[PDB]
């Protein structure tokens, strides 16, 4: 549907709805905080995947 | 003449004190210089690992 039309506010319908437009749902949410989920996740990642020496001192 | 019955040998150094005389024990400094280089060997390089 998405690679067809150009509107970009359809999503999964998790309550069970008959419709999957959210312009009727009422969800919105903010830009500062979704970008922060792909942000902190791709800068954290490069850090886990450098790491080649991993040293573990026994308490 | 003897305080007692035997008496043993001194030794020179303290007791626990490690020496070594020959060319294992600057082999054996090399390699452990070369054991620390190794965890620094892939570390070298804008393509290395943390």
């Amino acid at each position: 549907k998405q690679l067809k039309e150009k509107i970009s506010n359809i999503g999964v319908d998790c309550l069970g709805y008959g419709s999957n437009d959210m312009k009727e749902l009422f969800v919105v949410d903010p830009f500062i905080g979704k970008k922060q989920q792909i942000l902190l996740a791709t800068q954290l990642c490069r850090m886990i995947l450098k790491i080649d020496n991993v040293i573990i001192s026994g308490k | 003449m003897n305080f007692g019955s035997q008496t043993p040998t001194i030794v020179v150094l303290k007791e626990g004190t490690d020496a070594s005389q020959g060319k294992g024990q600057i082999i054996s400094n090399i390699n452990a210089c070369v054991a620390v280089q190794e965890a620094l060997k892939p570390t070298l390089g804008p393509l290395g690992s943390d």
